[PDB]
């Protein structure tokens, strides 16, 4: 029956192609989100005073947030993971065109230029991907040939017998004379015009030797990561410190994850002078320091302006020169290992003070030879030789809340969130990943140990308990809702009485100038009626517990949204893998939960993300903030897989659990993030499931938002895939959104907003829309 | 073949059952809810054994709380977990 | 103490029982590594009953220098760096597969096997005895299976 | 003109990048499937719309599966083929063309062993 | 072969190439100093500062004029003179790269023996060698001979002479 009965009997297979999703939050129908929040929350909260996390990204030893989350929560990459990690690590490159005649579109290998199917990526690369990702042996290539097994340092010797004469230029011989004095002899060679130098007995000299240093492993950004891959040009790469690349790439990635592909689109809604850069570091460009300090000393070729690239706040500068071109607040904090948490807190306040309505917050810190050495002398980093004697492979050398923990695995990179006013987030229809319920920092006590972890942050649970006979009605939200209704009635009366008064004044005004006067005063009465409503809403909705010592700031933050103290499902511990910190953290949490009156047997689940990523110092709290947000949106709590045996000392802490494998919950309502930097830097930050927010808005508003996000998620997803294939996710602005002439006009006008220029197509400031009556 | 493999520093300890019990109960609870385990699974009895064997006060308080706060009106799977819990609480208190 | 209890052997299922029974075990592995400890970690989380302790050590039963060391490490005091234990049962199930080796092919591999499965088992009992006698222990005999 | 702008949805201008996979597959049928004769005007235009559906399957499947359109004979009832494919992958109703799938589309638009497609998919140097 | 004093249109072209950390060919000769380095005005005033030490006198706004007609304005007062800056950079190049046993002296007389190139040719060969710094301590004398050989062929290409 021929091969025709068997070719029609054969079935065509379909092979799956990577479809890397941005993973925006899943928006429920209004009916469902209205059930989870209490019904009395509607129009209770001022949404200007609510801070939401509206987009997050990181550049870490596991690539982006999406791959790092994949590896943290599932311990392996799916197709979409393997492609993204292969593309990040420059194993694969996209190629549209002709290849050996026939026209090919899709991935190719970066080296061979062989076409690679998506199915075949996991077979071909997922070995090499996992072999050059995360915590592994320090790879010299990545750190200017630094090999911690053979660490160069120079030693002075006093020469005991004169050297062979060596030729040098006149200026060089001169500088040898000025250094060594009589201990050197310089003699011009007539014909050539060059000198002959001869160091004499008693002259200094410096001989290079090697030291075999013992911290051989580190949390390194994957081998083959390259800023060009995102679309940063060589001029930027050459000028700036590598840290500045991380930040820049993290910031464009965060913006994309916020749906905002063009940063100027912010200026359709806000004044240039409200887009804040409240994001800091630990030691800034240490590569540029190591230049000016040690490469200059050896007189190596080093860019003349290497100083400017080493300052903590230079990274915030470059982002704002290349991407944002704002005149918003720029508060760069320094908080050693808790910077990321300080930068949230500053941001939060920077929006609640009103000086800004959007901060770029988060941390970022490089790993370099100088650092890795000084931390090893301090004995804070885990001695890799000792670990090898204990049979620890590199992966498993960061193992928080473990018996056998000795010290932290250092790592590098950046994390960036974008926080906003909820009101403005809904108005722009950006995705909301979380609510920043509180952020706080504290100092511990007098003491003569800088790196000492301490229990200052405990003061987030501070409250009074001497008069708890009867329930405080100030927590009973219904009471609060009543009082807000009582106020908005007075507001009503006030607006009527002011509209009367206006009419009365305007009657005596001449008829020609009447219109102008009424417009100007009707705006100001609308302004004051808003101001009074938001002040009420702020008094009852948000700031009900600021002036009440019987409510803790930690209880206060949850109680804003109707949540009890029991709801705080997850605490994301600092969890460095060092003997003092992990015990001090646990005790502190445990004592906060115990004081506030967490129900017995309702522990917080501990997340120790640093077991995978290691400790990026400045950026630690910005990764835990990303690890929170993705938990809050997945309801999945990743296990500390390196928690082989939880430390018997931590059993005494009743309100703490130490999972060793991923728990796929039915929901997480809130997540604590605690960090303890060097120098008594203690920070805490509470993030709440964004769904609670939607309780506070009407059905119509919600649905209008949902539409605008759905559109802005599609447009993001388009921009993300177009940027990724052709390496143009990064596109530095060439010009500000205003010509040099209008700068003054744009800054002075509070209500200047960018409009699409039809000719160019891009967003710019229009001279019509500056000091405009409309 | 006669290479020295043994070293005392390579000795690994696992002793912290006290924690693992609470994790191993919480994995059950959410597996029952997400209906990965039914009411006809010998795994539900296996788990129940392995929890009981690690009964203490803290574990009984950790169950009592999680099971008592289950919302039986959210689904069928919630009624299943709430019954099983209540029974497994009574077990652990007996074999403590 | 139980040897030859790597994943998917009879030892593995015994170990699951002993830990389920609240026993204090030393399981020895001849392929020690990250994957192996993580496996034993999972086994103890799931099964490891209250009072139960699991100690995973690398071990090459085919060496006498490892066999005398192991027992010296188990029996020696917690001050010296030993476990401070006293064995109630030994289950030396360590073995290596030999297949299609008739009389005439007995070589290195066969000799080594015999040394794991017989001679070094005897040296293990032998070594325990020596430790028990030395510490003056005569009413706590180590069941060998 | 006789070759209309392809990236049109109900009569508003778009681009291949701002159309869903659904929108594109409907617009293809509309421009390449003649209702009156109940046939594809050119078998190469059917093959075109069959490759595009096989590309949608590939993009929105999770694991290796059989092809829903085993033979391009099934396309002879295009509305049933589309409904069937987009029922199986309903995420491809709401998700704009993956940049790679745009390039693949425009790459099929220059296949030299097919009839030149009755539209202009893109404004570039090969517009003329 | 006969000597020829080097041209300002090579000295100003190698200087800009070196400072901008760029290849000699990647510089378009008819393009303003302010256009090459437009963003970072700091490296612009470092170009000016070097050109000042190189050829002394500088015209009014040399930054709005392309390098092309700025090379001929500078050519007026210059006559085969390396200057202190270029001499300092050549001294810098040799000390850091060329290995022990290969100083300027023997490099000059290697250019004289191998190629026949005298002073005015030699100092042009050492300029294109600085334009493409090897950025790696020359391993051996032999490797460095191939290095000078190759950057004497680039000197022969740019001038238009046979060897």
């Amino acid at each position: 029956n021929g091969n025709s009965a068997d070719a029609a009997y054969a079935q065509v297979e379909i092979q799956p192609r990577a479809n890397i999703q941005l993973d925006f939050p899943e928006l429920k129908p209004y009916k469902q989100v209205k059930q989870i929040a209490p019904a009395e929350l509607e129009g209770l909260l001022d949404l200007e005073r609510v801070i939401v996390v509206t987009g997050f990204a990181e550049v870490g030893p596991w690539g982006s947030a999406r791959t790092r989350w994949e590896m943290e929560a599932f311990g392996e990459f799916s197709l979409e993971g393997c492609v993204e990690m292969a593309w990040i690590m420059g194993f694969i490159s996209y190629h549209n065109g002709n290849l050996k005649g026939r026209p090919y579109t899709g991935w190719v290998d970066s080296k061979t230029k062989e076409p690679v199917d998506d199915k075949d990526v996991k077979a071909k690369y997922e070995t090499s991907i996992l072999e050059h990702s995360g915590i592994r042996l320090i790879e010299p290539e990545l750190f200017n040939g630094y090999n911690p097994e053979k660490k160069e340092m120079i030693q002075e010797v006093i020469v005991e017998e004169d050297l062979e004469p060596f030729e040098a230029s006149k200026e060089t011989a001169e500088q040898f004379k000025h250094q060594h004095g009589d201990k050197v002899d310089i003699f011009e060679i007539p014909e050539t015009g060059e000198y002959s130098v001869k160091l004499l007995k008693g002259a200094t000299l410096y001989i290079p030797k090697a030291l075999r240093f013992d911290r051989l492993v580190a949390g390194q950004i994957p081998t083959g990561w390259n800023a060009k891959t995102y679309g940063i040009s060589d001029d930027i790469i050459s000028q700036v410190d590598p840290i500045t690349l991380f930040v820049l790439v993290s910031v464009v990635e965060a913006f994309i994850a916020s749906g905002i592909t063009d940063p100027y689109e912010m200026y359709k809604y806000v004044h240039v002078s409200e887009v804040g850069n409240c994001s800091g570091s630990g030691m800034g460009g240490v590569s540029a320091l190591r230049g000016m300090f040690k490469d200059r000393f050896k007189d190596e070729p080093v860019q003349n302006d290497i100083l400017q690239e080493s300052f903590i706040n230079t990274m915030s500068a470059w982002v704002n020169m290349l991407l944002i071109s704002s005149s918003g607040p720029i508060k760069t904090p320094v908080g050693a290992c808790a910077t990321s948490v300080e930068s949230v807190d500053i941001g939060v306040e920077t929006i609640l003070s009103g000086k800004a309505r959007i901060c770029i917050v988060g941390g970022y810190d490089d790993f370099q030879e100088e650092g890795s050495f000084e931390f090893g002398n301090m004995k804070a980093t885990s001695n890799t030789l000792e670990e090898f004697e204990h049979g620890r492979t590199p992966a498993e050398m960061s193992r928080p809340a473990t018996t056998t923990r000795n010290g932290f695995m250092e790592a590098q990179g950046a994390g960036i969130q974008i926080i906003m006013q909820a009101d403005l987030a809904l108005k722009m229809g950006v995705p909301i990943y979380g609510i920043v319920a509180m952020a706080a920092t504290a100092t511990d006590k007098i003491g003569r140990s800088v790196p000492a972890p301490g229990k200052g942050i405990l003061t987030t649970a501070r409250e009074h308990h001497s008069s708890v006979k009867y329930a405080s009605p100030n927590l009973n939200m219904k009471y609060r809702k009543r009082q807000l209704v009582t106020r908005e009635a007075q507001i009503k009366d006030w607006v009527e009485n002011e509209l009367e008064a206006l009419k009365l004044e305007a009657e005596e005004i001449p008829s020609e100038d009447q219109n102008e006067f009424l417009l100007e005063r009707t705006r100001e009465i609308h302004n004051e009626a808003e101001s009074q409503l938001r002040a009420a809403q702020q008094q009852w909705g948000n700031d009900f517990y600021k002036r009440d010592p019987r409510i803790a700031p930690l209880r206060g933050a949850l109680a804003t949204y109707g949540l009890t103290i029991d709801d705080l499902g997850v605490a994301s511990f600092h969890g460095t893998s060092t003997k003092a910190n992990d015990k001090n953290e646990s005790a502190t949490i445990n004592e906060m939960m115990k004081h506030l009156g967490r129900s017995e047997g309702n522990p917080v689940i501990g997340v120790f993300q640093k077991f995978l990523t290691g400790h990026p110092k400045g950026a630690a709290g910005a990764w835990m903030m990303n690890g929170a947000l993705q938990i809050l949106n997945s309801g999945i709590i990743p296990g500390n897989r390196n928690a082989d045996n939880v430390d018997k000392i931590l059993e005494q802490f009743e309100y703490v659990l130490y999972p060793s494998k991923t728990l796929k919950t039915d929901g997480v309502r809130a997540v604590s993030i605690t960090s303890f930097g060097f120098g008594q830097k203690g920070g805490q930050a509470i993030v709440v499931h964004p769904d609670y927010l939607y309780g506070a808005i009407t059905e119509d508003r919600y649905n209008e938002y949902v539409a605008k996000v759905s559109a802005r998620e599609k447009s993001a997803y388009k921009f993300f895939h177009n940027g990724m294939i052709y390496n143009k996710l990064f596109v530095s602005k060439e010009h500000a959104p205003y010509t040099d002439e209008l700068e003054e006009d744009v800054y002075l006008d509070p209500l200047a907003r960018v409009s699409k220029d039809k000719k160019s197509g891009s967003l710019t400031f229009n001279s019509k829309n500056i000091q405009s009556k409309d | 073949g006669v290479a020295t493999s043994f070293s005392r520093k390579k000795a690994r300890t696992f002793d912290s059952s006290w924690n693992w019990a609470k994790q191993s109960l919480l994995s059950l609870y959410f597996e029952i809810i997400h209906g990965v385990l039914k009411n006809v699974d010998r795994e539900v009895v296996s788990e129940a054994i392995n929890i009981m064997n690690r009964s203490n006060d803290a574990l009984i308080k950790f169950m009592e709380y999680h099971i008592s706060n289950t919302d039986e009106t959210k689904g069928e799977n919630y009624q299943l977990v709430k019954t099983l819990g209540e029974q497994l609480i009574e077990n652990c208190k007996q074999v403590l | 103490l139980i040897t030859g209890a790597g994943k998917g052997s009879i030892g593995a299922e015994v170990l699951q029982g002993l830990l389920q029974g609240g026993a204090k075990v030393v399981v020895t592995t001849s392929r020690f590594s990250k994957q192996v400890t993580d496996y034993y970690q999972s086994i103890y989380a799931k099964y490891g009953a209250k009072g139960s302790t699991l100690i995973v050590v690398p071990f090459n039963q085919g060496s006498k220098q490892d066999v005398e060391a192991l027992i010296e490490f188990i029996y020696d005091t917690e001050k010296n760096g030993g476990l401070g234990w006293d064995l109630d049962a030994i289950i030396p199930f360590a073995a290596i597969p030999e297949q299609g080796i008739e009389l005439e092919h007995i070589d290195s591999k066969s000799e080594f096997a015999h040394r794991i499965m017989l001679t070094n088992i005897l040296r293990m009992m032998g070594c325990v005895k020596k430790q028990k006698s030395a510490r003056g222990i005569e009413t706590r005999p180590a069941q060998v299976i | 003109f006789q070759k209309p702008w392809f990236a049109t949805v109900n009569g508003q201008a778009r681009d291949l990048a701002t159309m869903t996979y659904e929108e594109v597959a409907k617009r293809l049928v509309e421009l390449m499937f003649i209702r009156s004769t109940n046939s594809w005007f050119d078998v190469t235009w059917r093959t075109f719309t069959g490759d595009f559906l096989r590309r949608v399957e590939e993009r929105f499947t999770k694991s290796k599966t059989l092809s829903l359109i085993q033979s391009y004979s099934l396309l002879d009832k295009p509305d049933e083929a589309i409904e069937k494919v987009f029922n199986a992958y309903p995420a491809a109703r709401e998700q704009f063309l993956n940049a790679q799938d745009i390039d693949h589309f425009l790459s099929m638009c220059q296949n030299p062993m097919q009839k030149p497609v009755p539209f202009v998919p893109v404004l570039d140097r090969r517009f003329e | 072969i006969a000597d020829e004093p080097v041209k300002a249109s090579l000295l100003l072209h190698v200087l800009v190439a070196h400072k901008l950390k760029k290849s000699l060919d990647s510089i378009p000769m008819s393009k303003t100093i302010k256009d090459l380095v437009g963003g970072k005005s700091t490296v612009q005033n470092e170009i000016l500062g070097d050109l000042g030490k190189e050829f002394g006198t500088t015209p009014e706004k040399p930054e709005e004029t392309p390098l092309e007609e700025l090379a001929e304005t500078f050519q007026d007062t210059f006559s085969g003179a390396l200057g202190k800056q270029s001499s300092s950079l050549l001294s810098r190049l040799i000390s850091s790269k060329m290995p022990g046993g290969f100083t300027i002296t023997v490099a000059r007389k290697y250019l004289q023996t191998r190629w026949g190139l005298p002073s005015g040719r030699q100092d042009g060969v050492l300029l294109v060698a600085l334009s493409n710094e090897p950025a790696a301590r020359l391993g051996s004398e032999a490797d460095a001979k191939a290095f000078l050989d190759s950057m004497a062929q680039k000197y022969a290409s740019i001038v238009g002479v046979d060897l």
